C-alpha cells in the first residue's frame, strides 16, 4: 500500500487492486484474459478496437441492445 | 433572541420542501430504458392497446410525498389529430376516431385532471401533456411500486394501415385521390420531461 | 523491476503495468473490471468468446463498424 | 406446450385469396386480422412443502 | 413449561411451510430468458404447433413440495378471440377456430 491510496493485497478472496485515481495495463504482446464469468463495467463510455478487427463470439446467445442501435 | 428561548419549551417542528425544474428523472418503455436526452417514444415506435409509459425518481419516492406532476412536448404531430384518420371507417362509413375522447389512458397511483384525455391544447400551436397526483395523508397506498404509471386503452391504428390503403386502391366505385387514402398512423414521439413534488 | 525490462510502479498517477514479452492474467473464479471508461486497443486483433454467450450493452448506444460486418 | 398453433402462416394466403375474389367485392369485414401472438405480465407463484 | 417439559418424552415433529405471492422466478421460451417484470412473449412473439413456456425456481424445487401454482395475465386480447378468426375458413366455409 502507498501513501497515495493505491492498494493491491493477495488473500483468502483472491487478488484485489485498487487504484486512487487511474490505472493502466500495456504489453509489447498479446494480453490474455481467463476466468468463469468476466464482467465489464464502465461509468460513463465502454469502447474496444482492432486495427485488424474484432470479434464477439458464443455458442449460445449474442446480445447486442442499448436504446439506439446503429451499424455502420 | 438567544435570551427569549432559555425557558419557554419547543413542542412542535414542520418541515416543508418544494422542488421545480427537476429534468433529472428515469423513464421507461415496455421495451427498456429511454434515454430523456433525445427524442423519445413513449408507449413504443408501433403503440398498442395496453402498452404503458413510467416516470421514476427515487429522491422523491422515499419521502412523505403529498404532490408530484410532470409536462412533455410532441415533435411532429398533424395538424389536426380526429381529422387525420378520417379514412379510417367501419359499418356504414362510421369513423372509428369520433372525437378526442378516443385517446385515453388509466393513471395507477390515481391523477387529478379534470378528465382522463391524452393530448391537451397548447396555448400555443400544437399539443403538450400534463399530469398531476395527490397522497391523501402523505401515506403511498399498498402495493404500488412507487412509480408513476399510465396505460393506453386504444391503440393508434398502426395495424389498420395496409388494410385501408388496400381497399381504396383497388376500388371499382371509386378513382382514388389523395383525399381518399389513409395517412399514416400516428406514433408519439416526445422530448423535454419536467418533474415536480411536495413532502411533509 | 526485473532484469528484463519488466516493471510495476504505484504512484500519484496511479498504478502502471509494462510487459517486456507479454501477459497473463487467469483466474479459477470471476475476473471483474471496472472503471469510469474502459479502452481496449490492440495494434492486430481483438477477440471475444464465451461458451455460454456473450453480450455488448448499453442505455445510450451501440456501435459496430468495419469495412465489412459479417453476421452468422 | 401447445397442441394447436395460432395460424401465422395462413395470414398470407387468406388475405390474397380475398383481395383477388372475382366473385364478391372485398371490404374490410371480409379481410383477415392479424394473428394473435398472446403477451403477458403479473405472474405470481404459491407453494407448499412438509 | 421448563418443568413441564423435563420428563414428557418428544416422539414426533411436523413442519409445514406455506408460501406466497413469489415473483423472483426464472422464466423461458424456446429462444431464452425473460424478464418477468416486464410484460413478454410465453411462447415468443410469433408461436407454432408443440412450442413451450417454462417455469422455475430452485427454493421451492429443493423442498417436498406438495403443492404449487401460478397465475398470468394478458394484454391487448382481442374483445373475442373466436370472432377474431372468422375470416380463417376451410371446406364450405367452415370456420377453423369453432370455440375457445
Amino acid at each position: 500500500e502507498d501513501q497515495n491510496g493505491n492498494k493491491t493485497v493477495m488473500d483468502s478472496d483472491g487478488i484485489t487492486m485498487e487504484s486512487a485515481k487511474d490505472m493502466n495495463l500495456k504489453a509489447s504482446g498479446d494480453i490474455n484474459l481467463e476466468g468463469t464469468n468476466v464482467n465489464i463495467k464502465a461509468n460513463a463510455e465502454f469502447k474496444a478496437e482492432g486495427s485488424a478487427g474484432a470479434e464477439v463470439s458464443t455458442s449460445a446467445v449474442a446480445v447486442l441492445k442499448g436504446s439506439l442501435v446503429q451499424i455502420n | 433572541l438567544y435570551r427569549l428561548f432559555n425557558e419557554n419549551v419547543l413542542t412542535d417542528l414542520k418541515i416543508t420542501v418544494e422542488v421545480s425544474d427537476i429534468t433529472s428523472v428515469q423513464l421507461e418503455n415496455d421495451l427498456g430504458v429511454l434515454n430523456p436526452q433525445k427524442p423519445f417514444f413513449p408507449f413504443g415506435p408501433r403503440p398498442i392497446k395496453g402498452s404503458s409509459f413510467i416516470v421514476k425518481y427515487p429522491e422523491a419516492m422515499e419521502k412523505p410525498v403529498t404532490a408530484i406532476s410532470y409536462q412533455m412536448d410532441y415533435l411532429n404531430l398533424p395538424e389536426n389529430l380526429v381529422n387525420h384518420y378520417s379514412a379510417y371507417t367501419i359499418g356504414d362509413d362510421e369513423p372509428l376516431v369520433s372525437d378526442m375522447d378516443y385517446f385515453s389512458v388509466k393513471s395507477f397511483p390515481k391523477s387529478s385532471n379534470d378528465s382522463d384525455q391524452l393530448f391537451s391544447e397548447k396555448s400555443g400551436g400544437g399539443y403538450e401533456s400534463d399530469f398531476e397526483f395527490q397522497i391523501e395523508n402523505g401515506v403511498w397506498e399498498s402495493g404500488l411500486k412507487k412509480e408513476l404509471k399510465i396505460s393506453l386503452e386504444r391503440s393508434f391504428l398502426h395495424e389498420k394501415y395496409a388494410h385501408y390503403f388496400t381497399l381504396v386502391a383497388i376500388s371499382k366505385d371509386t378513382d382514388p385521390t389523395i383525399e381518399l387514402l389513409p395517412n399514416e398512423p400516428y406514433a408519439p414521439l416526445a422530448e423535454n420531461l419536467v418533474l415536480g413534488y411536495t413532502a411533509i
